[PDB]
């Protein structure tokens, strides 16, 4: 993703 | 009343209990030492004290008991891999002689273990193969011979494939009575190598490179296979015979990935393949054919899903729910509006039927039975932000009945569900406005069982504390309603002009305004510094339909950027807010989107802060940058690609105040992307702080450097807004 | 007035003039496209125009005439390495034709190319391996066959002889008249890779991991061979036979290093070699045997030197100087009382005689004649950071003449020298106090013939500016003077308490108190920020004898640190300091004392800036490191290397403010330092300020980022200083 | 030489  | 200060952040002085259940069974769940709970009574037992295994000599770091209760995987020895991936040591614990299994031991470093789903059996994964145990004493049957660390994997994934399509290291299928073992085979041999420091403890006197087969965009793909082994004829004399299921011929033709595996019946697998370009992917149905011990996926029961305006599906295409006998599923797809909804398909026909139909979103399928679909949905209120559960009569579909919506309106409007084996009760986990509330429901009448964790204990220690409020809310752009959120400080006075912080994440499908209960950093800012902590949900958000989701396709960093830079001014013209002091921060997406709006010379933000931030999207991996941005070529979109880079935009930089924040280890978001941020604004003359974290991934979560880096924050944000 | 501003330093507003010439004779030299000046008169004529190469279709980056004046080579392509290594691509001009030699050109990619010392041969390094060229336009002769990439360098040093043996990448020495090619091999087949990751453009879409053959404290190190080839033979197969000479077998017993090449005549050549614990070494001097055709090294003409207190040499043994026959030898060497003096030997005597006697020490020797020795050396008015050229009779050693002293004593104190070919002119390179003045002087009779540049422009735009002023001078600790300098604000005033800087380096034989005159970020510290620059030599500094350098002898860390603190004391008891706002700040070396400093509690500096420090010597390379260290074993030293490292000292942190800097490409103190520096910091929840540089090295030097480190490490002084 |  690129989330967290 | 004290305020709800960083270090109650980071201490963890305020915690919200939970209620986490393992349903074993139609009617009985475990619930941790471990006790066992009859969900008509709310009687429970002991099914393992907690002084079993005192003398055994490991720190246990999770159990897992077989679906017979008989046996139980004892894990230790846990080493972190990636976002899901791990490696431990296994002992099997039997229950009814109350014995360790002492022979024919699952081995030191195994990668993945799962039981079968009825009965006791076990695949693991270990040094890139599968092996099989049909009893936890007896010798392991070897399934595949080809594993080979960083090239071969078989049942588990890649970091591609286990980060951004299976979010999951296994790649291992039982069959639902165990007899079948399905599972993919990845091949990563001709995959780049991201390559990175690691420098380890102090008494390490040469770091050590980490290399990782990382496909960046546009780059050489893993390749994929998918395999079924007859786990009821293997044989200690002859290699066990794997039937190969092939991908259709419409993704041979190039470049494709694996990305479903659901079994429908003991004889029928479901599997969804979709294409490079992501837009276009095929589920084949595939039956048993005992005559040949061959599977046939018959033409006539493929089923194409295309999208037009963007990629198919939210992240991925939808995983079917097939019904008991499997000759039909139910599945979310995008209807001719744009909104996701359930369509029922029958396993021979093209056409599918919507049972749901609405300017608003179905979240997930829940559970199915002969005469309800359980699901999750928006609907309520028409608020994009909220989730609630619904049941929908099979035999016609106007009946549908909202479960959880009018259980308590005031502190409930977020919910997720756990459902035991044939839906004959369920449990709710209420996540919001309010403390988390977990109830516990039978199918039959609905009816409320029992309150299983209402937070009452926190709920009294926070009436001592000058908490924060929630405003959600929207604006209307076009209009079109775009959802934001406040964190507002305690004593909230409309008169006073406060400083705000705009808290972005703003990737495809996100979504940052919600009725979710949080205790986090923007609760200390909003609480102890009398900060407004903002969130904007603009083009690209989730859960609103396509027109808002596929308005960024391949045009990552445009209009979530710009709409983010519109939100905050239409929140600097607000009464409160002072727009002598607006900052934005955001993580990851989110520090890529805080960069290109601190770099797009709007003047609105004063300062920023980008933790791991993309800043290239040729930097970041193929299947998700792909799947919103096409290939970085001349005749695809390498235009765009090269167009929305932070970098381009550093000479922009010189009037703001920027933190940059990147641990070294980031196996995800590479350190590069930053150390290439920092370049260009050398190059062109800005100043700026920075702080690496030496060794920490994406996540900068060990617990030292998770309390540095918001401290760090902290004063970073306190001087830009003069406190 | 105006004052110094940091805009000057970074743009270089004010520029030092030099005069740079190259001398080709006893009695020309050149000077820039080129014109060839006769010293005698003064006059000049045009060597090469400027228009000569317009039409040559690359940027020059350096030229080199052969010795005979017939040929020019012409360096372009260049692509820097470590310190002293490159590679370049070359062509040669005819200077009779005036035409570019087209035929049989040097190689592109070459690593080092020399002429022979007389005539116009050629030898050069490509690909690790030696090849000589007798004549510029005809084939190149193969010398080895064995050069391998970062495992076998002929001709060319590896990466910790080029930086700490030979401060040089050149590993071939010609004999005086060419008829000799001598070379070293380097084999660093078991020495363990540095590796790092190289960003590059952005355009790079994956990093490129560097790795470096580097040996750090205690590891494996290179092993070398020595070699001399007679480059007259190239008429046997073209296959010339490399003759060894081996090292001496007390040298044999154990690792060594080749330490000094020296030819002493057309058929004599001296080596040293260091014992890998450098408190032993040993010269052999060999003649060529012209009827075996073989190297001897007589054991009656072997010098052994020794130290009982420390290392040998300042950072090395020092270089012979061999009187025209060969028979005897000038050196510098360590006199009885630890002060460095010239030592006179005959090659076949072990006892030398002391040419020079006293408290001070001779810096180097410059030139030998017939009649005279000319050194620099501190003695004059007793101040160890003069410098000042001499020169003694060899008939009669009570008649020394200072050549340089009472030229100009109150603009110049600090002297260094260029003497033509055979010593009958030279050049004094001034170099402060005041500012560079250079001359020249014939030596027959020591007159100055003219002032080649006295910086009058300089001087003129100088005085409108309100300059700072520096003070040298020292302080009585344990009856023993050791010397500081301060750089003091315009109108000084002593009744005033001004915030000061320690500016620190401390390496062993370091010299940070002298008379230069230097315009540099401290110089707009004290002009435009009021602020006091000062420097301290203490125990371990250079140039004051072997009681002071090697009292940190297996201690580093330990006495180079407390005396900068007891620096700092002593400079607030002087009155005109605030102590509430004292700093430091240094790098490298300088770097790991102020860091070294704010982690001992001393209460003393507020806040202080790292770049790129050292943070545990076992992380620094082994021949620097054991040099002063010893070996980090239980049975040598390893007590005091993990006793003295900047980790270890995280907890004190929490009393100041620190700044950290370090370039990610850093080959020398790799950025692994910081990485666990920060860690230990981040690990023990000590805030501080960080900047990484991308892709820099040890000299953070080009354009941007040394801006840019400049304008960072600025507002952070002026931050802490409540400037 | 641990020097810039």
């Amino acid at each position: 993703v690129a989330m967290p | 009343a004290k305020t709800y200060t960083l270090t109650d952040y980071l201490k963890n002085t305020y915690r919200l209990k939970l209620y986490s259940l393992r349903w074993i069974s139609d009617h009985e769940y475990l619930y941790k030492n471990i006790l066992v709970f009859n969900a008509e009574y709310g009687n429970s037992s002991v099914f393992l004290e907690n002084s079993t295994f005192d003398e055994f000599g490991h720190s246990i770091n999770d159990y897992s008991i077989s679906p017979d209760g008989q046996f139980i995987l004892l894990e230790y020895n846990y080493v972190k891999q990636w976002r899901h991936s791990y490696t431990a040591s296994y002992d099997i614990y039997d229950l009814n002689k109350r014995q360790l299994i002492t022979e024919e031991r699952i081995p030191n470093n195994t990668q993945w273990v799962t039981w079968s789903p009825v009965g006791h059996k076990l695949a693991y994964v270990w040094n890139n193969d599968i092996y099989v145990k049909i009893e936890p004493n007896l010798p392991s049957y070897r399934i595949t011979w080809t594993g080979k660390e960083d090239i071969i994997y078989n049942g588990i994934t890649d970091w591609v494939y286990e980060e951004e399509v299976f979010s999951a290291y296994s790649a291992l299928w039982w069959s639902p009575n165990g007899t079948f073992l399905a599972y993919a085979q990845f091949n990563d041999t001709e995959v780049p190598l991201i390559e990175y420091s690691f420098y380890s403890d102090e008494s390490l006197q040469y770091p050590k490179t980490v290399r990782v087969p990382y496909p960046k965009a546009g780059a050489v793909n893993p390749t994929v296979k998918f395999f079924v082994v007859n786990t009821d004829s293997l044989s200690s004399v002859t290699n066990a015979t794997s039937i190969q299921i092939t991908a259709p011929a419409s993704m041979l033709i190039g470049d494709h990935y694996l990305c479903d595996v659901t079994w429908a019946t003991q004889e029928r697998i479901s599997l969804q393949w979709l294409r490079r370009i992501q837009n276009y992917s095929v589920m084949d149905i595939c039956d048993y054919d005992e005559s040949s011990g061959r599977w046939n996926c018959l033409v006539a029961r493929q089923h194409i899903e295309m999208s037009t305006t963007g990629w198919v599906g939210r992240f991925r295409p939808s995983e079917p729910h097939f019904t008991l006998d499997g000759n039909s599923f139910y599945k979310i797809i995008s209807n001719e509006e744009g909104y996701r909804h359930i369509c029922y398909f029958q396993i021979d026909k093209k056409d599918c039927t919507f049972i749901t139909k609405g300017t608003w979103e179905v979240i997930g399928i829940e559970a199915l039975t002969s005469d309800y679909l359980y699901y999750i949905s928006n609907e309520y209120k028409g608020m994009p932000g909220g989730r609630n559960l619904y049941k929908i009569q099979l035999s016609d579909y106007t009946k549908v009945t909202c479960l959880s919506c009018e259980l308590n309106p005031e502190r409930c409007q977020y919910y997720s569900v756990s459902f035991s084996k044939e839906a004959k009760y369920y449990q709710l986990r209420c996540s919001g406005p309010g403390l988390p509330l977990y109830t516990l429901h039978s199918s039959v009448n609905d009816k409320g069982l029992r309150v299983l964790e209402d937070n009452s204990a926190l709920d009294k220690m926070l009436q001592n504390v000058q908490m924060p409020s929630k405003k959600l809310d929207f604006i209307i752009l076009n209009e079109t309603k775009f959802w934001y959120q406040m964190i507002l400080p305690p004593h909230f006075d409309k008169s006073k002009k406060y400083p705000l912080l705009l808290d972005v994440y703003a990737g495809p499908c996100s979504q940052k305004a919600d009725t979710v209960f949080r205790l986090n950093w923007a609760t200390y800012l909003a609480s102890t510094e009398n900060i407004i902590v903002a969130s904007f949900d603009g083009r690209g958000s989730g859960y609103q339909g396509d027109k808002i989701m596929h308005a960024i396709n391949r045009r990552l960093g445009t209009f979530e950027v710009e709409d983010q830079i519109e939100a905050a001014r239409q929140f600097s013209k607000m009464g409160f807010v002072d727009n002598k002091r607006i900052a934005i921060w955001g993580w990851s997406y989110g520090g890529y989107v805080t960069s290109m709006v601190l770099g797009s010379g709007s003047g609105v933000f004063k300062c920023g802060i980008a933790v791991a931030p993309v800043s290239r999207w040729e930097y970041y991996d193929s299947v998700y940058t792909e799947r919103y941005m096409g290939l970085p070529t001349p005749e695809d979109n390498l235009d765009h690609y090269r167009n929305s880079t932070v970098m381009s935009r550093a000479e922009n930089f010189k009037q703001v105040e920027y933190l940059l924040i990147h641990g070294t280890a980031d196996d995800n978001v590479h350190f590069q992307q930053s150390a290439q941020i920092s370049k260009a604004l050398v190059d062109v003359g800005v100043d700026f702080q920075a702080m690496w974290y030496t060794d920490e991934d994406h996540g900068i979560a060990s617990s030292t450097a998770h309390q540095h880096i918001y401290t760090h924050m902290s004063h970073f944000i306190k001087q830009c807004f003069s406190l």
